[PDB]
């Protein structure tokens, strides 16, 4: 499965609803060099432990959030944070980063998928088009 | 039907006095820093208490007084 | 401004007073106190603390039409992310509520969408903007004629 | 979901990867520009449609366009 | 000493401990209402859910309803009473039409089309039953 | 100095100068010819 | 030997940045390249705490600014005490105040404005006034035009003061951030210094000035025979025959036998028959005791002898077990961000001035205030409207201190924490305590709309009908009526006849009489509840929400004042805390109108009006209030449609600059609606088409022009909305006061 | 209430058909509809 750990937190009422155990919820977990504070994307403030941590949250934006907050509000920054997708059923997809090195820079084995071969000022006339279901960009 | 007040007699000054020493003696004991800011010459003689301990004593003395001097006044 | 010009001409000419017109509205306050505040005289009067007359539905729909012009204003100046934020926290409060859990939505409440607020708002505006001219008209050219 | 897509106007300058809140853009390797990189979108369905990436692109217009369309639990950013 | 913590054991949900929230008082009292109760048919929480429910709305139209003056005034409360019901039990038979019409489970016997079906039922007999009381109560004689 | 008159010369100061200009030559025209509703 | 420290000569000073707009941002800086770059240079002035990152440098240009706006009031204060010395009869308006109106502001006969130069008796012809100031200044012994000409060069003198010294405490000696963190040294100065200090020298000057010249005045001395007030100094005698206890000098106060000042230090209470104001030795005996103990309480907090309290200790000392650690982290809070004091102090003076208004009319200090209506009206809905602005500013800074300089580090489970971990609660409690209110209250009036119009009113909410009596309010009246008899027992009448008691009428016009409560007075007290209560919704979501919220998890670093997030998650328009108090600004608005109109027209129906003298009083609406402001077709046509005869025939007449007024305040606020409406993309493609037009004539200008931003377009709808309304609402009182009384 | 236009009983049955019998049957079948699930 996963590891553990949670934070050490109070608790708040801006945390997971009943979609949480009934469509989907997030996972993100990570290692700190040290015990500290860090501010909860749901309202209040958390110390996170000294070694690993697993924190859930009901938006992918929320862990995406965090994940900005540990890697820049921290004089030791944190690089290794990991974010999954836990389905109802226990399957666990894991979502960021995809094959582990970070989006932001250039790597190989990637596919350069939604990528279109002309200008935006080359796209087809709305016209030409007309009852083909298909916006000019889907074209 | 206003309040009758007291002109000064020495009753008035001995309940002043009354007053103020008992302002002294919940100073002595309630006062977290005594011995700071400027202090006084013959500072044994008033419980190694400073110049401000003494004047904050002795101004919550004078208040006191006439707290109770016009209280008793209109008795 | 059409319909406002048309009707204090033609009050003007039924009731022969065409002087009142000529003079006052070549300004403005002549507008807002021989047409606007005039004739509303009748038409307020609907109904009473003393009484009721056949004006008094005439009120009615001049008061709804103030009404919902106003209403409009909601959707035409406050915009989605506020009312958004607001029905998370209505959402937080009903699943947290004990009895109410026992009901729970099948389509999960939103604020309305941008395009729709401002449609909304404008069909609320042009309802108002309507009855509130329709009522103020036939009211007014009843009381004095009718 | 909403549909990003990426023309071929675009000079590698990875502003539109950091801008995107939602971890849907990517920097691929390509040839076209100087910078030998282009941005693609294979997680579109993650994208909310904020239109931060088309804000952070400094090309003349926009080599980076979203299209708003059928909206799901992700693509309206709900938590409930 | 602290009257406040996480909601059940996990903080990461939306909800907090509270003396309302968690307290021994709260789920006694709550656990023990018609529809939270243990053991019971939804025949029978349907019956004294309504019971109450209509058993109360006599109030109002009989003492400020339009009728209020006349002798015709506890008959109007009753007569909105049972309007309110019958229209209750339509919102209830609607509801669960419309809920569980897919999948079923037996987890929970209220939370499925044929228990609420009978849910319904029961809470329109109920809403009958206490809204005729509280008229038989209230109204003078006639009898 | 340079810095006051660079200051004096920054756009709502000249404006405001100008105006308040076009304001005196109204007002005095006014007052010395009042009621002119055309030339005769 | 004082805990002063300066910088010397830290800024120098030179005339160059003042050629250089926009020199404060690092942005505004590199110059213009569109028109957007002017509205950013006015709107980021005075916000320093962005310019710069040093708190020191910050705090010195706070106090420097504040000496500015105190330069600016103390000419404000010079320019009215000038205009009431030199263009005003009150000199005039001092023999027969009964009648002869105030008068302060005289026209020039241009291009007929000549005629708002009205008729205000006496021969004098002038703007009337309704600010009240010549009551304040005959209240302050004033009788001579040379006393005010002397306070307006005084006042003059003052103004100079204090730039010259905001110019040194700034460019020349600045003192160090440690000197501004001297909380408790700033509050024992300020609450002993300033408060205590300036009610005591009031007192002083109110003994041994102002009382004995309106005890002359009022006995029927003319204004000129009463001696000048330093003849009551120098000849001691004259003080001690108008007050006998004079004659026995300063003994008694050193002695404390102080019973013997009771002929001039009374409790007397009610008000003045003679000049319709409080009595001056209740004001001397008030401000007096205020004084001692504003003194006393300033020697609260230790600051260089160890005696007294410590702030940080008292705060971190008061937690209980239902609120974690308490009020522990709040002193570090205050001290070190200005947007927390500046939240707390808007909010509080925002109060102030509300109970201000409130307690002003119902208690009128000043003589002859109370029998002249406009300037009751006008005091009253001007001191609530800057109160309402206030209040609304506290919202505003305070949401700014959560975006900016809130850290959580710094906040594990305080006060601070736990409201922001049952934030959800809080706003849905509101949310649901907002839906109850405007539901049952307004919907009270819905209903008795609907009753009257359909012939049913037995059904209806009034008196003759189903009753909504405030008997707590009753009770309260009840109880304050029977305090001088003995829960006050040395009180001689009531805080204010408002409560209950005699009808106090000076000449033929009421001055004060009791103000029932009924039905309507229940439903509208109700209705202020639900307007106010739905404002704070607005403020508070603003505030609880800044940092963050389920729709968008990273507010903060979006600052601020940002328009939205874009057309992402359905639509984010309005997330920002600017947003917030934006929507918050009409609100205040709403309640501050229902609010003064509810004022007006109880006072005019059940108050004002005047007095035969077999006793009756005839009220200027004739009591219509108790039965016509249950329903919104009263508030129509009994209220507005009614009492606007006086507005809108004033052309022709003084009161015509009203009725012009009246109309200027009906089209701005329309105005508004072109930038409420409507949205930037539009204005951007017609600039680029009239951009097109002047390009082909070879005129576009350098600077491109754009259309205002969404934040700034937002911005200028509220501002020219709410001036509009407010000066629609202004006119409409002014001239409806001004005709009756 | 009552008229005297011919078949006053009329309204009496209509007007509550047409203002609760009619609005309650269509805005129940309307979210019976709008709600089933499947068959988009
Ligand atoms: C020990 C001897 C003594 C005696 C016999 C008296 C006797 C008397 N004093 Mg007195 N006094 C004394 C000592 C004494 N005092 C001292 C030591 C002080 C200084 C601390 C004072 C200060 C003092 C003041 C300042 C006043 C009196 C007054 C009085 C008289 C009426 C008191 C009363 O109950 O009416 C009052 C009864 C009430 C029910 C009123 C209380 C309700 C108030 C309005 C609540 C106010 C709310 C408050 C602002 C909120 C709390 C803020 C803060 C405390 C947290 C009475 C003759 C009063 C007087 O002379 O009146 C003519 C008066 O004003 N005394
Ligand atoms: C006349 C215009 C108008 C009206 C009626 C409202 C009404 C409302 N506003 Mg709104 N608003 C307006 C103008 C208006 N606004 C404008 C111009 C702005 C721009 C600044 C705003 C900005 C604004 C904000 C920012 C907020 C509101 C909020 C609210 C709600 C407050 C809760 C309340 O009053 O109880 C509910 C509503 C009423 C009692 C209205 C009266 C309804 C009648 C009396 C009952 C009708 C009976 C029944 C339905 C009949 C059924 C008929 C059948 C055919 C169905 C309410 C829905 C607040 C909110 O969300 O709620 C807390 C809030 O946060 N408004
Ligand atoms: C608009 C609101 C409203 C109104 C007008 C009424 C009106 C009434 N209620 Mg009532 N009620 C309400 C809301 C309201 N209720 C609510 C919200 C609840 C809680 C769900 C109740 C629960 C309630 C109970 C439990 C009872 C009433 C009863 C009554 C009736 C007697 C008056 C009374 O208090 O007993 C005065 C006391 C007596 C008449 C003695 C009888 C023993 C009266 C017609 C009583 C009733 O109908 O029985 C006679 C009764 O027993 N009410
Ligand atoms: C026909 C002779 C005449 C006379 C007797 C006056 C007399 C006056 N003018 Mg004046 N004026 C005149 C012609 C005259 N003006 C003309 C022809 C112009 C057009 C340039 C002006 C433009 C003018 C302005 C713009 C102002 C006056 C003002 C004044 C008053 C202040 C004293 C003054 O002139 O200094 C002040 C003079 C100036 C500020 C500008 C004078 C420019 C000269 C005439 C060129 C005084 C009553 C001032 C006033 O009333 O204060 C509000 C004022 O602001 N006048
Ligand atoms: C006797 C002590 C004293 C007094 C009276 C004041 C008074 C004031 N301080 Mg202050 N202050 C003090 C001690 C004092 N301070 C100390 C010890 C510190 C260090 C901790 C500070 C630090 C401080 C800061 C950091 C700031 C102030 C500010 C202010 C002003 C607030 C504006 C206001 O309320 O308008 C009311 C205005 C008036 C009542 C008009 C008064 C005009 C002058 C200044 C008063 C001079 C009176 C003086 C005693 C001489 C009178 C003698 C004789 C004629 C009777 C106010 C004038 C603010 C400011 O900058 O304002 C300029 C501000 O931001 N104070
Ligand atoms: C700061 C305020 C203030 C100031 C400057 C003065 C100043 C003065 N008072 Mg005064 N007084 C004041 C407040 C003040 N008073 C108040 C609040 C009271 C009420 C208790 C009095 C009651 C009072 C009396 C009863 C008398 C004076 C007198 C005097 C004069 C001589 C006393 C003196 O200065 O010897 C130090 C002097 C002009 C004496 C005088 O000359 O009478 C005119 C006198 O007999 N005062
Ligand atoms: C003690 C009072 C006080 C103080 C010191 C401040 C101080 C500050 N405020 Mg604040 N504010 C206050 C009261 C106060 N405010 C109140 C009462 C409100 C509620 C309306 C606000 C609402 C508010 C907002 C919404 C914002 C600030 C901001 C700021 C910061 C500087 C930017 C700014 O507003 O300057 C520049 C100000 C202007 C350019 C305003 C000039 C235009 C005004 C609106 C026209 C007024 C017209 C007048 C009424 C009538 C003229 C009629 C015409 C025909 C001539 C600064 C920290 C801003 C910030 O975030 O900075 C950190 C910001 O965004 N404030
Ligand atoms: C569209 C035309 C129209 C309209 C607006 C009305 C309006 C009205 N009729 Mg009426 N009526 C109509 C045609 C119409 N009638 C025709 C053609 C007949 C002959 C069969 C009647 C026979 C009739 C009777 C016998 C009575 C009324 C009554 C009434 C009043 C009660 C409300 C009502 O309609 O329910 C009752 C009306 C009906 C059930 C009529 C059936 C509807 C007609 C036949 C067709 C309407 C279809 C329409 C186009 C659908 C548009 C959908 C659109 C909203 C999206 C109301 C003023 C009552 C009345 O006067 O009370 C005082 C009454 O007793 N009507
Ligand atoms: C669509 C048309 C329509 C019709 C025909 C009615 C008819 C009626 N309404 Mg009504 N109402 C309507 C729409 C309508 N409503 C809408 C849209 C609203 C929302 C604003 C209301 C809100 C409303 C309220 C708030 C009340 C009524 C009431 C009533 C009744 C009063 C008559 C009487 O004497 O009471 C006595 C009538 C009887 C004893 C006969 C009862 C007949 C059946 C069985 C009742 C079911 C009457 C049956 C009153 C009521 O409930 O009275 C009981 C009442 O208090 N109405
Ligand atoms: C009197 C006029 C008519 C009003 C009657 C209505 C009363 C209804 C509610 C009771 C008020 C009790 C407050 C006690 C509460 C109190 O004493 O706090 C006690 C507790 C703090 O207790 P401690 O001793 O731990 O406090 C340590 C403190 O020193 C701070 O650290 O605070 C909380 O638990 C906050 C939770 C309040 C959550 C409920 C909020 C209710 C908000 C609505 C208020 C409605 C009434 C408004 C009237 C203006």
């Amino acid at each position: 499965e996963l590891s553990g750990q949670p934070p050490k937190f109070g608790g708040s009422t801006g945390g997971l609803l009943s979609k949480a155990n009934r469509e989907e919820k997030y996972a993100i977990t990570w290692t700190s060099a040290s015990e500290q504070v860090f501010e909860m994307p749901t309202g209040g403030a958390a110390i996170m432990n000294e070694g690993e941590n697993l924190l859930y949250l009901a938006r992918k934006e929320q862990c995406l959030a965090l994940g900005t907050q540990l890697r820049t509000k921290f004089k030791p920054k944190i690089q290794d944070y990991k974010i999954y997708r836990v389905y109802p059923s226990g399957e666990v997809q894991y979502l960021h980063p995809a094959d582990g090195v970070f989006p932001e820079k250039v790597n190989e084995g990637r596919e350069a998928q939604g990528t279109k071969t002309r200008r935006i000022g080359q796209n087809p006339e709305p016209v030409t088009i007309k009852f083909s279901g298909k916006a000019p960009y889907e074209v | 039907a206003v309040p009758a007040t007291l002109s000064w007699s020495p009753k008035v000054a001995g309940v002043m006095i009354a007053c103020n020493i008992l302002a002294i003696a919940f100073g002595k004991l309630t006062i977290k820093q005594q011995n700071v800011g400027t202090p006084m010459p013959s500072s044994n003689f008033f419980g190694g208490f400073g110049l401000g301990a003494v004047l904050g004593t002795a101004s919550f003395g004078h208040i006191l007084g006439a707290g109770v001097i016009l209280g008793l006044a209109n008795m | 401004w059409l319909t406002f010009y048309w009707h204090w001409k033609h009050l003007g000419v039924w009731s022969g007073n065409v002087a009142q017109f000529n003079e006052n509205s070549t300004y403005l306050m002549g507008w807002f106190r021989d047409y606007l505040w005039a004739n509303s005289a009748q038409l307020i009067n609907g109904y009473n603390p003393y009484g009721v007359n056949n004006l008094s539905v005439w009120a009615w729909m001049f008061l709804f039409g103030h009404l919902v012009w106003a209403t409009g204003f909601m959707f035409l100046i406050s915009w989605r992310g506020y009312w958004q934020e607001l029905i998370e926290t209505i959402v937080w409060a009903h699943e947290r509520t004990p009895l109410a859990n026992l009901v729970r939505w099948k389509d999960k409440p939103v604020a309305l969408s941008i395009v729709q607020a401002r449609l909304v708002g404008l069909a609320h505006f042009t309802v108002g903007y309507v009855l509130t001219y329709a009522a103020f008209l036939i009211a007014s050219t009843a009381g004095k004629f009718g | 979901s909403h549909s990003v897509k990426i023309y071929d106007t675009c000079i590698g300058c990875t502003q539109c990867v950091r801008a995107c809140p939602l971890d849907v853009l990517e920097m691929v390797p390509w040839d076209g520009c100087k910078a030998a990189q282009i941005a693609s979108s294979p997680r579109t369905e993650d994208c909310v449609g904020c239109k931060r990436c088309e804000t952070a692109c400094p090309t003349d217009f926009l080599s980076i366009r979203v299209y708003l369309g059928a909206e799901t639990t992700r693509s309206m950013g709900l938590a409930y | 000493n602290q009257v406040v913590q996480a909601y059940n054991g996990d903080p990461f949900v939306g909800h907090l401990s509270t003396p309302i929230s968690d307290s021994a008082f709260t789920r006694t009292f709550i656990g023990n209402l018609p529809a939270y109760r243990k053991g019971l048919s939804p025949i029978l929480r349907g019956l004294e859910v309504g019971m109450a429910h209509g058993y109360f709305l006599i109030g109002p139209w009989t003492l400020l309803g339009p009728l209020r003056d006349s002798e015709y005034q506890y008959i109007g409360g009753l007569i909105g009473a049972l309007a309110l019901i019958l229209v209750a039990t339509a919102a209830l038979s609607s509801y669960g039409l419309v809920t569980f019409q897919g999948e079923q489970g037996s987890g929970d016997t209220l939370q499925t089309a044929d228990g609420w079906s009978q849910f319904a039922a029961g809470f329109f007999v109920g809403g009958m039953g206490g809204a005729f009381v509280a008229y038989f109560l209230l109204e003078n004689l006639s009898v | 100095m340079d810095g006051l008159k660079s200051f004096l010369s920054t756009a709502p100061v000249m404006i405001m100068a100008l105006l308040t200009f076009t304001a005196g030559i109204l007002i005095e025209f006014n007052r010395f010819y009042p009621d002119l509703l055309f030339h005769p | 030997k004082a805990k002063v420290s300066v910088d010397n000569n830290p800024v120098p000073t030179s005339f160059e940045k003042w050629g250089k707009p926009g020199h404060f941002d690092r942005t505004l800086a590199r110059g213009p390249k569109t028109t957007t770059w002017i509205w950013n240079l006015h709107a980021n002035a005075h916000d320093f705490d962005s310019q710069t990152s040093d708190l020191e440098d910050v705090s010195r240009k706070i106090f420097s600014a504040h000496f500015g706006h105190l330069a600016v009031v103390f000419v404000w204060l010079s320019g009215m005490y000038f205009h009431g010395a030199k263009f005003s009869n009150y000199e005039g308006w001092l023999a027969d105040p009964t009648h002869i109106k105030p008068s302060a502001q005289v026209v020039w006969p241009i291009v007929g404005q000549g005629i708002l130069n009205g008729d205000v008796g006496g021969g004098f012809h002038g703007i009337q006034i309704t600010s009240g100031l010549f009551y304040l200044w005959r209240a302050s012994g004033f009788t001579d035009s040379y006393q005010l000409y002397c306070t307006a060069i005084g006042g003059l003198v003052m103004a100079a003061l204090m730039l010259f010294a905001g110019w040194f405490h700034y460019h020349v000696k600045a003192p160090k951030l440690e000197w501004f963190q001297n909380v408790e040294s700033m509050m024992n100065h300020h609450l002993a210094g300033l408060l205590g200090l300036g009610s005591l020298g009031w007192a002083g000057h109110q003994i041994h000035v102002s009382m004995p010249i309106n005890k002359l005045l009022d006995a029927g001395v003319a204004p000129k025979d009463i001696p000048l007030p330093h003849e009551f100094i120098l000849e001691p005698s004259k003080m001690a025959e108008l007050y006998p206890s004079f004659a026995q000098g300063l003994t008694p106060f050193f002695t404390l036998n102080w019973g013997v000042y009771s002929d001039f230090l009374t409790f007397k209470g009610g008000l003045n028959p003679v000049t319709g104001g409080l009595w001056l030795s209740d004001t001397a005996h008030h401000h007096l005791a205020i004084a001692v103990l504003f003194i006393i309480a300033g020697h609260m907090y230790r600051t260089n002898w160890g005696i007294g309290h410590s702030m940080k200790e008292i705060l971190e000392a008061h937690k209980g077990p239902f609120t974690g650690e308490g009020h522990k982290g709040l002193y570090e809070i205050l001290t070190t961000s200005w947007h927390a004091q500046l939240a707390i102090n808007l909010a509080l003076l925002g109060s102030l001035t509300i109970i201000v208004a409130q307690h002003m009319y119902a208690m009128p200090p000043y003589p002859y205030q109370a029998i002249d209506y406009a300037t009751q009206l006008s005091l009253f809905t001007h001191h609530m409207w800057i109160g309402g602005f206030l209040i609304v500013g506290a919202g505003a800074h305070g949401a700014i201190f959560m975006v900016r300089d809130y850290d959580p580090a710094k906040n594990v489970n305080n006060l601070l924490d736990r409201m922001l971990r049952h934030r959800d609660a809080i706003i849905s409690h509101l949310n649901w305590v907002c839906i109850f209110l405007g539901f049952h209250s307004f919907g009270l009036y819905i209903h008795n709309d609907t009753m009257r119009a359909l012939g049913r009113p037995q059904d209806m909410f009034s008196d003759t009908a189903i009753q909504l009596q405030p008997i707590f309010a009753q009770w309260v009246q009840h109880l304050h009526t029977l305090a001088p008899g003995a829960t006050a027992p040395n009180a001689l009448a009531t805080a204010s006849y408002a409560f209950g008691g005699e009808t106090i009428a000076v000449a033929g016009k009421v001055a004060m009489m009791p103000i029932t409560l009924g039905t309507a007075d229940f439903m509208v007290h109700h209705i202020h509840a639900f307007t106010i209560h739905v404002t704070a919704l607005i403020l508070l979501k603003g505030v609880l929400y800044a940092r963050s919220s389920r729709l968008v998890p990273d507010k903060a670093n979006l600052g601020f004042r940002f328009p939205c997030d874009g057309p992402g998650r359905g639509g984010t328009c309005q997330v920002s805390g600017w947003d917030h108090v934006f929507l918050g600004l009409f609100w205040m608005y709403n309640s501050l109108s229902i609010v003064i109109f509810h004022f007006s027209w109880k006072m005019q129906s059940d108050v004002w009006g005047t007095v035969s003298p077999d006793g009756s009083v005839t009220h200027v609406t004739l009591g219509n209030f108790a039965q016509s402001a249950i329903t919104i077709n009263g508030w129509l046509r009994d209220f507005l449609w009614a009492q606007a005869a006086n507005v809108i025939n004033s052309y022709g007449s003084a009161l015509s600059a009203y009725g012009i007024m009246f109309l200027a305040g009906h089209f701005v606020f329309a105005f508004s609606l072109m930038f409420l409406f409507s949205g930037r993309g539009y204005w951007q493609e017609l600039i680029e088409s009239i951009v097109w037009a002047h390009n082909k004539l070879n005129v576009a200008p350098a600077i491109q022009p754009r259309a205002l931003s969404i934040i700034q377009g937002r911005a200028v709808g509220v501002a020219h909305y709410l001036l509009g309304g407010i000066v629609t609402t202004w006119a409409f009182f002014l001239a409806r006061s001004l005709s009756i009384g | 209430m009552d008229g005297s236009y011919a078949a006053s009983y009329l309204p009496w049955i209509l007007i509550p058909m047409v203002g609760w019998l009619f609005p309650a049957v269509t805005m129940g079948l309307l979210f019976i509809h709008i709600e089933s699930e499947g068959e988009g």
